[PDB]
Parts: structure tokens; sequence; C-alpha cells
């Protein structure tokens, strides 16, 4: 089965260095681009780095550029993140994310379990931090972007993720309308221009969690604050 | 129509010695 | 008769050479339908026709000071550039023709090992390198290309060496060695070796197919080695003749002018060698039409 | 004016082109042989020494990789799928010398050798193989000599007038097949006398293929 | 005695069919469509050229989204193209390089191919592992596979050179129905738009209409003089066109059960490899051995235009479901996308 | 007895094909002509669309 297990996290001193590893099993690793996404404690998701399939393209977030290095070993199916001069701002759980890019693909479909590291641009806005919900009732979640995510090729590069408590984020809707494989049809993504809505008809216990909207129109990839659903 | 007795070197002229 | 016979040869060669080179260019380019059409040997032949075309296009720019009045009408600025370009157009064709000869040796005597490096990328690399070597060889041509004062009111472009008493020998020999002596030995040795290794031991030598294959490669290898020699030996034989000769006569001048015309004949006959001796090219020509 | 995901789509496409180019270069260095012949003509004996619908056999001999295609199981119409093999290095044709005094099991009136002779010129003179060399194998050479002592060659060729010996009958049959070559200029036929215990059969194919490579190089180089 | 009597009854039945067809041939399609205006000259330009196949292309098939297409070549590669951008979406290495046909599933989740290996291989395009994998190898034909067409994700119809067509259950890998009656190699098949019938053309110069569910031959269409190489249903499913080696295309009607129109020219003396219709059915596009694709007026049997952009035999062509473009594949290893301009 | 068995099958098939209902060619020709007329406007190859609506500009 598709698996992504991260390792190398732990308590480090400020100004130190740490090496993160992501071992991949159950899928064609060399065919997928790989991302590192981190999540500060009691905060939202933050994209760190990206290396494409074939290692030809590498991108970094501005907050880590020059200090973090992302690399992959295709024969060993391992993804690496070499970090140096670690600051207190680097304290987060680091997730390994696979994403394949061709016509009709669903990037960011699988995320890793994450590893914890402790140290001793389009703006996506989700103003509604929390929403009280009851099972069986329809819920709508709103997202905003500073720039129009609709590209000239017809795609609207908005992604929806759900992070249930204790779990890694899971892809629900990719490109603002498409439903990811293995996701129930009750979830539906609707949007236009800069305003987007995630509709959850007949809410269930599993749907409880924080929902993040991410833009993939251009780099750096940015996440919304996140909307929490509570019973 | 000229004095075509000039020295040659390659496909161009050269000064006679 | 003297003033009309010499222009007639240049005019006939220029017109015939243009038609022949155009036919080779037209057939190779238009064989496909708006698609990239190149091959390791096909790269050389189109490159050779281009250099043969430049050498023929620049013919009037070097012979206008030999026919009517012997006056250079292009000034000193074009005296260096045209002479360097004309020498490059002659030298490059020699280098392209020589390298194309070694390439054919690789594909015949080494049918298995040559597949590793007889690639279009390597073929492009060599031809790009061949052009660079021509500039190094024609370095003295453009460094010393200055106008020469003739008696009277006329001047002409030429080579004025700093020490004409002693510098005349190295200039003559180095062009003789680089453009005639070494390439002829390389081309001749390459094609005779092909003729000795063009058939397999198992091949049915008694069958007409082997015999017809032996004949065609022999007459194609001989013609290429003969056209280059015939069209360039008298031009460079006179070069060694005039080293110890000071005062030329009318007979010598007429022969040198006739020798120059044969020089433009080599680039005129090279396209016709491919048209006549390559039966594959005839079928390729019909496809364009 | 590409998006971040369209740029990564092109990078995947260029990665695919890089592998197609790599595969094609490897394919162009291999030898493709179409193996033909009649039933029980020793074709399978040749494959046994060179170890669905089409049986493809691979082997490497002196830094050269051969792909031999056996299409004996294809009982369909040949003219529909014979153009698929246009461009193979050479055609290996297997003819049973001993099948001259024998007759076809089905027809019961057509001579076996004439069936092979009619099949040879159908492929040799075929429009898809105008310039394709043919490696002719005359199998069962040792068995042919035994039959020629008792059964003269006149049964197969009434016009034959020669000694009833192997050295003359075998050479006569070789000339009969090579006489069927309708274009004795654009293609050449390599004839070899194989057997059930011969070990030089693979070397003959390599020598013939080496000559086919040279002839194709001369065509490309413009010498031929 | 009994055998002689039976073969005489076949001749009487054949004469009855011929007389029945002649009775209903009151008019000609040419007479009916004489009044209508011609389509004029059809000029199409090469919008895209798909490069990457390194050998002869033998088949291509559009996906139903009119954007993705799959092409088969005998370099042993099945390639899926994004026709809008010319990006290669997938490159599927084939176990057997002697492929003669390829098919795109209407759902877009599967592609199929097969050739001289007598096998129809099913490939899964949508896997969690991120690669295309073989999901099924459909064995059972005793001749080369000449054509295959999906009915859905679980059913596919294949024609073979063993004179038979088969309907397969992909999940079980077994052929549920076998369609017999052709006396020659079946070279092509076309599915009706409702996928309840399909026509096949064979090398016995005859075209048969088959019932998919019932599994028997409904009608037989003759009139060609040589092997039929191509066949294509009319967009309404009530007619089909064939292409043969006799340099002719014929339009047969199912309900009238006879030929309506022939598409030939005196200059054309080469065989036909592929045929297709435009979205409205007014244009019949046929690929030829003379390196060209001729656009015919289906109603008036006039050559409306020529697609001349290939250096070898046009082996395959297809028109998108929305009718926006036509792709032609050829033995020169290139695919070209054509459409007109205002 | 292969030929005699095949003869019965071939005769039975021709009976099925000879018992089908056939409409007139004029009726069949009119339907094909009618279908093309109704769908003429939505055929981009027959009537090329403006370049703004053409995916293959």
């Amino acid at each position: 089965d598709v698996q992504l297990v991260e390792s190398g996290g732990g308590l480090v001193q400020p100004g130190g260095s740490r090496k993160l590893s992501c071992s991949a099993s159950g899928f064609a690793f060399s065919s997928f681009g790989m991302h590192w996404v981190r999540q500060a404690p009691e905060k939202g998701l933050e994209w760190v780095a990206y290396i494409s399939s074939g290692s030809g393209t590498i991108y970094y977030a501005d907050t880590v550029k020059g200090r973090f290095t992302i690399s992959r070993d295709d024969p060993k199916n391992t993804l690496f993140l070499q970090m140096t001069s670690l600051r207190s701002e680097d304290t987060a759980m680091y997730y390994c994310v696979r994403s394949i890019y061709y016509y009709g693909s669903s990037p960011f479909d699988f995320w890793g379990q994450g590893t914890t590291l402790t140290v001793s641009d389009i703006v996506m806005t989700q103003a509604t931090s929390s929403v009280p919900v009851t099972p069986g009732e329809s819920v709508s979640i709103s997202c905003r972007s500073s720039k129009s995510l609709l590209h000239s090729n017809g795609n609207t590069y908005l992604y929806w993720f759900l992070q249930r408590p204790g779990q890694s984020p899971q892809l629900l809707i990719y490109r603002m309308s498409n439903l990811a494989s293995g996701v129930p049809d009750r979830f539906s993504g609707s949007g236009s221009g800069t305003a987007f809505t995630l509709t959850i008809s007949r809410l269930e216990a599993e749907d409880v969690g924080v929902y993040y909207c991410m833009q993939h129109l251009e780099y750096p990839l940015t996440f919304g604050a996140g909307t929490k659903l509570e019973l | 129509d000229f004095d075509m007795l000039r020295c040659m070197l390659g496909r161009v002229y050269r000064p006679c010695w | 008769y003297i003033n009309i016979i010499m222009p007639s040869v240049f005019g006939t060669i220029c017109l015939l050479g243009i038609i022949g080179n155009s036919t080779v260019i037209f057939a190779v380019v238009k064989k496909s339908k708006l698609h990239w059409c190149n091959n390791v040997p096909d790269i050389f032949i189109i490159n050779l026709s281009v250099v043969d075309l430049l050498f023929l296009l620049g013919m009037p720019f070097m012979i206008h000071q030999l026919m009517g009045n012997g006056v250079w009408h292009f000034g000193e600025t074009m005296c260096t550039l045209i002479t360097a370009m004309d020498a490059n157009s002659q030298f490059t064709s020699t280098y392209i023709l020589t390298a194309m000869a070694i390439d054919r040796y690789l594909a015949t005597v080494h049918p298995i090992s040559s597949t590793k490096f007889r690639k279009p990328s390597v073929a492009t690399l060599v031809i790009c390198l061949l052009w660079a070597l021509s500039f190094i060889s024609i370095t003295p041509v453009w460094l010393y290309a200055r106008l020469i004062p003739f008696p009277g009111g006329a001047v002409g472009c030429g080579i004025r060496l700093p020490n004409p008493d002693t510098d005349l020998y190295w200039f003559t020999l180095y062009q003789f060695f680089l453009a005639f002596a070494l390439p002829f030995v390389v081309i001749t040795a390459a094609y005779v070796r092909i003729l000795q290794r063009m058939t397999s031991s198992v091949a049915p030598a008694s069958q007409r197919s082997i015999r017809l294959r032996t004949k065609r490669v022999t007459r194609t290898a001989i013609a290429i080695c003969l056209v280059f020699f015939v069209c360039w030996a008298p031009y460079y034989v006179l070069q060694l003749t005039q080293l110890s000769i000071s005062r030329p006569t009318l007979t010598f001048v007429y022969l040198y002018n006739a020798a120059i015309s044969l020089g433009y004949a080599n680039s005129c006959l090279n396209p016709f060698v491919y048209i006549v001796l390559c039966e594959t090219f005839r079928k390729r020509l019909v496809l364009s039409v | 004016t590409l998006s971040a995901e369209d740029k990564a789509a092109v990078e995947r496409s260029k990665m695919i082109d890089r592998n197609l180019r790599e595969d094609g270069e490897k394919a162009a260095r291999e030898v493709k042989l179409l193996l033909l012949g009649a039933g029980e003509s020793g074709k399978n004996t040749i494959v046994k020494q060179m170890k669905t619908g089409i049986v493809e056999t691979h082997f490497t001999f002196k830094d050269l990789h051969f792909k031999m295609f056996d299409v004996g199981a294809q009982r369909s119409e040949r003219k529909k799928w014979i153009h698929c093999f246009e461009g193979v290095t050479a055609i290996i044709f297997c003819v049973a010398l001993s099948d001259y005094d024998l007759v076809l099991a089905e027809d019961e009136e057509m001579n076996r050798m004439h069936a092979s002779m009619k099949l040879f010129d159908s492929i040799c003179n075929n429009k898809w193989f105008t310039d394709t060399s043919i490696i002719l194998f005359l199998n069962k050479k040792d068995l042919f000599e035994e039959k020629i002592k008792k059964s003269p060659l006149t049964i197969c060729y009434p016009e034959y007038a020669g000694s009833n010996t192997y050295e003359e009958a075998a050479a006569y049959i070789q000339c009969q097949f090579e006489d069927l070559n309708k274009r004795k200029d654009t293609k050449e036929i390599y004839t070899h006398f194989t057997c059930s215990t011969d070990t030089k059969n693979v070397q003959f194919v390599f020598d013939a293929v080496t000559d086919v490579i040279i002839k194709n190089n001369l065509k490309d180089c413009g010498l031929f | 005695s009994e055998l002689d009597q039976l073969r005489q009854e076949a001749e009487q039945l054949k004469n009855q069919i011929r007389d029945a067809r002649k009775a209903c041939a009151d008019a000609t399609l040419s007479q009916i469509t004489n009044n209508i205006d011609p389509v004029g000259r059809i000029q199409m330009r090469t919008r895209r050229t798909l490069r990457g196949h390194l050998a002869k292309i033998y088949a291509m098939h559009w996906g139903t989204d009119s954007r993705l297409l799959v092409s088969a070549s005998q370099d042993g590669k099945l390639i899926i193209w994004d026709s809008y951008t010319t990006n290669k979406v997938h490159a599927i290495p084939l176990r057997s390089s002697w492929v003669m046909t390829c098919a795109y599933a209407p759902s877009g989740n599967y592609v199929a191919c097969g050739g001289l290996d007598n096998i129809c291989s099913i490939y899964n395009l949508k896997t969690r592992e991120g690669n295309v994998r073989v999901s099924r190898e459909l064995a059972g034909h005793t001749g080369y596979l000449s054509c295959c067409r999906f009915l859905d994700d679980n059913q596919i119809v294949t024609s073979s050179g063993d004179t038979t067509c088969a309907l397969w259950d992909i999940e079980t890998g077994q052929q549920t129905t076998t369609f017999t009656g052709h006396t020659g190699d079946v070279m092509s098949l076309s599915l009706a738009p409702d996928t309840r019938l399909f026509v096949s053309g064979a090398c016995d110069a005859s075209a048969k209409l088959w019932d998919v569910r019932e599994g028997m031959c409904r009608q037989t269409f003759t009139g060609h003089e040589s092997d039929i190489n191509a066949i294509c249903f009319f967009p309404n499913g009530n007619a089909f066109a064939t292409g043969s080696d006799d340099a002719t295309c014929r339009l047969f009607d199912l309900r009238a059960d006879q030929e309506l129109m022939t598409y030939s020219h005196d200059n054309i003396i080469c065989g036909i490899t592929s045929v297709s219709f435009s979205k409205s059915g007014r244009l019949l596009l046929a690929g030829y051995d003379d390196f060209n694709c001729n656009v015919w007026d289906a109603l008036k049997a006039d050559r409306a235009g020529v697609l001349a952009g290939h250096d070898n035999r046009v082996s395959c062509l297809g028109v998108t479901d929305d009718g926006m473009a036509v792709a032609t594949g050829s033995w020169d290893s290139f695919l070209k996308i054509w459409n007109g301009s205002s | 007895t292969a030929s005699i068995a095949q003869a019965r099958k071939l005769v039975e098939q021709l009976k099925m094909e000879a018992n089908i209902d056939r409409i007139k060619v004029s009726k069949a020709a009119a339907d094909l002509m009618a279908y093309c007329e109704a769908h003429a406007k939505e055929d981009p190859l027959l009537t090329p669309v403006p370049a703004s609506e053409n995916p293959f500009r």
C-alpha cells in the first residue's frame, strides 16, 4: 500500500542542524514530485520545499531558503530535507507529501504521517476559525485568495485538505471542483475567482477536523489559516 | 585590357621581387 | 579572344555550379514534408553544398581584379574580409570533404564498433569544430591582407608579407600542406581501405550484387579522390613553381588564371558527383518533384 | 504563460521523450531477423541452436543482439501482416532439401520442394522486401545425400541433367532457388547448407548480417 | 445428393436476397442528394504534430474528452498524448511490439492494444501506484488481433485474423460471445453509438452486422472487390462506410440492407487503410496508401479536400467526439491534428 | 461429414438474412440527408469555428 514514513525529528539546539528522511513504499516514487509541508504547533500548514520528478526543478519557501535543502534518492525511494541553522521558528511537525503532475492528475493526494522537530505570495484567508456543527446538517466552508486562482487554461488551482485530530491532512477537492479518489461524494467544492466554498452535505463524525485551502497557481504554495469543525 | 604581368600568390596579387 | 575566353570559363562554371548545388539542396531539403530530415552522412553532404555555394557566390568578388583592368573596387576594408572569407570557403570545403571521407571509413571497416559514436550529435560537433579550424588556418590570410600599389593609377588587394624575401616560403607550403597535401593523403588512404574491406567473407562474390557493389564504391571512391586532385593540383603545383620564379610571362599568367578556374570547378563538380554516382539520390530527387 | 502545474506537466513530457529517445537508440543497435520457411523444414532446429501468435527469440553473438521472429503459427493471410516486417535486417528462409521426392500431406499432388520454391519467390520478390537480403538455409543436408542415392533428383526437376551425387544435386538446388531472385541487383541471397548437428549456422547469420550492415552503411554514406 | 441439394438452396436464397434488395432500390443516394449544395473545398491545416514514435504508427484512438488520445507504434510503445499541448501523458511499453490496434476506454480509465501476439492487453491508467499496469491479457483468438473497441470498462469487442470476432468479459478474462461467419480475416470493426450492434469488415470483401447481446449475424453486406481494411459507423448508427484495397469506399445502409454510394476516383488506385466520419456525417475522411487523406462528401460522393502532410502510408485516423479536430497517424511515425479556420 | 454440416448452417443463416424488413433506398437516403442537415451547424470540420472557440489555434 502507499506509505510515507518520515524520520529524523527530535529536540535540537538553536543554530543546529538536523536531517529529515522520508521513506516511500507502495508507489512509483521516481514518477512523483515530493513536497515538505510543516505545521507549527497550534498553527496551520506551511509549505517548505518541493523537488520534481527527475530532480530537475527545486523550490523553497522564503522562510527556509538558503538554510534548508531538499533532495531525493530514487533507487532507495527516500526523500531528504537537510536543515541547517535551525531557529525557534522551525519548530513544527514536518509532513512528506507526494504530488504527480500531468493532465488530469491529482497532486498532493497522499501525505506522510509526519515527524516532529523541536528547537529549544498569494494570501489565502479563512476568517472563520471555528464553526459549531451537528451531525446530519449541511456545512459550508469559505476560503479567499488575494489573487484570482483561475488560470488562462481554464483550471482554478485551489485545493482542499482535511486534517482530522491526530491524523495527517487528506486531500478532498483538487482544483476547486474535482473530488479526490476515495473521498465520499457528500463533499463538493464550489468557487469562482477569489472566493471558494467547500460544501459538506450530511456531516458525519469523521468529517470533524480542521479544513485548509491551499493554492497551487504559483510558488510559493500558501495555505489558509484553517477552519475547525467541532461538535 | 591592362598589363597582366603581375606576380600572384593564392587567388590575389603579390608584389614582385 | 583573350579578353572573352577567360570570362567565358568563369561564367559557365558559375552558372553550372549554381544549378548543380541548387539541385542537391532542393532534393535533400524537400524529400520530406516539413519535417526534420538529417542523418550523420546526410549532415555532411548538405554542409558541403553550402560551403561549395559560398565559394561560388564569392567568385566575382575575387576575379574582378583579373579580367578587365586589375583594379580592386572594394577598398581595403573588404580586401581583408573577402579574402579571408574566400580562403575560408575554399579551406572549409576541403576540411568537410576530408572529414566526410573518414566518416565513411568508420561505417564500412567498423560496422559494429562505429555505432557507438557515429551519432548526429557527434557529427554536428565535428562540423562545428571543422569551421573553427578553418579560421586558425586562414589566420595569416586576413592578418596580412592589405592593398598592393600597382604602377599607374590602379591598386589591388593582395598579401603583403612583412618579409617577402623569406616569408613567401612558409605561406606557400602551409596552404599546400593543409589544403592539398594532407587532405589528399587522408582522403586517398581512407577510400582505398574501404575498397579492401567493403565485402564479407561469406558474401557471394560470384553473385552480381556483390560485384556491382564492388564496382560502384570503387568508381565513387576514385572520382572523389580524382576530382579533388585534378581540380586543385595545378593550382598548388604552380605555387611551388613561383617560389623560385621572379618575372612571370604571359604563358604563366594564362595558366594561373586557368588554374584558378579549376579551383572553382571542384565546388562545381562536387554536387554533380553526388547526383551521378549516388543512385539513392536520384530516387530522393523524384520525391521532391 | 504556463501555470505551476502545466510547467510540471511539460517536465514530465520531456522526461518521457528522454526515455523514448534512449529506448530507440538501443533498438536501432539490434538486429531484426524474420524467420520463414515451410513446415518440417528444419526451421525449429535453427531456433533450438540459437537459444502465442508470433514467437520472438533474442540472442547475443559477438557484441551484437539479434531479434529473430518466428511467424509459422500465423495461419492468417500473409499479405495483411507481412508489411509489419518491412525493415528487418535480413530474412532467414529455411528449405528442406530432403523434401523433393515427398508430397504435401494436404494437397497430395503438389511437390514439397516446389511449394518451398513458390514460397521463396513470393517472399523474395515481395514488394516489402525489394532490398532485403535473404539468408537461405538448405537444411537436412545429411539426409538429402541418403535419398539422392536411391531417389534421383529427376523426380523433383525433370529438366535436371547431371550426376546423381550430392555434390551436384545440392549445388543444382541452390542455383534453382537463387534463380528465383527477380531483382539480382537490389538484394543478395546468402545460401548455407545446414544440418541437424551443425554448429556454424549462427556464424553464417552473423557474417551475412555484418555484410547487410555494411551495405546499409554505404547507402547512408552515399558511397553506394 | 443431400449436399448437392443444400448448395442449390443457398443459391435460391441468395437470389431471393438479391431480388429483395433490387425491389427496394427505387432511387439512388446520388439522385436524392443531387439538389443539395456541395460542401465546397475543405481546407484543413496541421494544428499539432505529435512526435516521439520511432517506428510505423498502426493505430490511434481519441478519448471521449476530445483532448487525450492514444497511439500505437511498432517501436513497442503505447503513448497517450495531450493533444492540446502535445504533452505526453503516459508512455506504455508493450510486451509485444507487433501491435496493430489500440483502443481508448470511454471512461478514460483503460486503454487496450494487441497485434500479431493474438492477445488483447488491457492497461489500467488510473492506479494509486502512479504507473500504468497491465490489468488483463485476453487470450483466445487464434490469429492476429486487427481491431478492438471498448463497450464499457468491463466489456470489449475484438476482431481477429482467424475470421472471428469476440465479446470479452474483462473481469473474468473470458469471451462471452464469439461472432462467426466471416470466411476471411476480419480487419476492422465499428461500434454503433448505442453499442448494441457492431459491423465488421473482413478480407472476404464482405461486411457483417452483428447483434452484441444475441451474438448472431443480422445482415451481410457485399460489393467490394478486395479485402476490406476499414469500417466506421455513421453518427446515427443507421449506416456505415467501408474502405477496401480496391481503392473504393462504399456507404451501406442497415435498414435498406444495400450499398448507397461509392467513393472512388480514377487517380486513386491505392488501398484504403482507415475511414472516419465528421460529427454530422457530412464528411467521410479516408486514409490511403498514397500518403494522403482524402475528405469525401458523404452525400454527394465528391472529393472535398486532401490532407497531405505525411511521408508514408496514412495507417489510421480519427475524429474527436465533439468534431473539433481530426488526427491522422502514418507509417512515417508522426501524428497530425487538423481542423479548419473561419 | 464436415461439408454437409456446414451446408445446413449456411442455408439457415441465409434464411434469417432473407426474412428481415427492408425500407426503400429513397427512405434510407432521405434519413441520412436529413441527419446531416440537422447537425450541420455543430460540425467544426464542416463549418470551421472562430479562432477564439478553437482549442487548436
